[PDB]
């Protein structure tokens, strides 16, 4: 009882974009920075290209394609968009370029210059992005600060849909078997029974917010991952970050209740944080908050992917 | 270092 996915998957030629730099590298493959020029259009689009390392199992190619499947069927201002894929002797994914990169990396290198207005704004945008995912009945299953990218300091997007699995019309929960998982971000439901729902994503939202509020601290640092299940069962949670009013921390704690029903909805999270974003100083106490402020390659035909539509 | 395989 669900609607046809009429999303368009676009196939891009090798000649159609220019690799200009290297961002990150791995055995799986490396990430390039470059410009995407669909010629005949007279436009250059800054993209992040993830070029496969041709030393790959068939199984590896697939995992990316399913993420590519997921990314192509989403259209939200706060969800990272897929531009297309290139079937070279190695399948590479072309996505919009996020110059400031990881939000987790961003808060850590700018701890000195991040104000309450920004922190609260991000919370709203992520809740907005996650809510879209709920409307499209999808579960991210890996919501973390490391998986939120920064287009501009005022605009962040959700990414990393490798573990993002969708539910059909009559589903509420569904199980997985194994593989390496982010224990510290996961609800108790998921650790004990491998059960992932939208409310399990609400948990990871609270952890993600806690990451931002602590300016990139590690949840349950020092504590081995083995003890997490046991500790949460004892009723222990993450400590209240110093800059947080009780109002903000109250909301985080709500994301961490054993009863998933008791947890807030993303639509509810948008409302509360939006309330707080109107009066940022009342809800986050940061030193020098009053004076904080935050911020190339031929760039005349440059358009950003968001302004480029099909 | 954030992804583990528990039982």
């Amino acid at each position: 009882g669900e609607a046809p996915n009429q999303a368009l998957l676009r196939i891009l030629k090798e000649t159609e974009f220019k690799k200009i730099k290297v961002l990150g590298s791995g055995a799986f493959g490396t990430v390039y920075k470059g410009l995407w020029i669909p010629e005949g259009e007279k436009v250059k689009i800054p993209v992040a290209i993830k070029e496969l390392r041709e030393a790959t199992s068939p199984k590896a190619n697939k995992e990316i394609l399913d993420e590519a499947y997921v990314m192509a069927s989403v259209d939200n201002p706060h969800v990272c968009r897929l531009l297309g894929i290139c079937l070279t002797s190695t399948v590479q994914l072309i996505t919009q370029l996020m110059p400031f990169g990881c939000l987790l990396d961003y808060v850590r290198e700018h701890k000195d210059n991040i104000g309450s207005q920004y922190l609260l704004n991000w919370c709203v945008q992520i809740a907005k992005g996650m809510n879209y995912l709920e409307d499209r009945r999808l579960v991210h299953r890996d919501l973390a600060a490391r998986n939120v990218l920064v287009k501009t300091p005022q605009h962040v997007k959700i990414t990393d849909f490798g573990r993002a699995k969708l539910l059909g019309a009559e589903e509420k929960e569904y199980h997985a078997e194994g593989g390496k998982v982010p224990i510290k971000w996961m609800a108790l439901e998921s650790i004990l029974h491998r059960i992932y729902t939208h409310q399990s994503d609400v948990w990871s939202y609270g952890v993600t917010v806690w990451e931002l509020m602590t300016f990139g601290s590690k949840p349950y640092d020092g504590i081995p991952a083995s003890e997490i299940s046991s500790i949460l069962e004892k009723g222990e949670r993450l400590p209240q970050p110093p800059i947080c009013t009780i109002d903000v921390y109250m909301i985080m704690v709500k994301c961490w209740m054993i009863d998933a029903d008791s947890r807030p909805k993303f639509r509810e999270l948008i409302i509360e944080f939006s309330k707080m974003a109107r009066d940022p100083q009342r809800y986050l106490v940061i030193q020098g908050d009053e004076r904080m402020h935050l911020p190339d390659e031929d760039m005349d035909d440059v358009v950003d992917a968001d302004e480029y539509l099909i | 270092t954030h992804y583990y395989l528990l039982p």
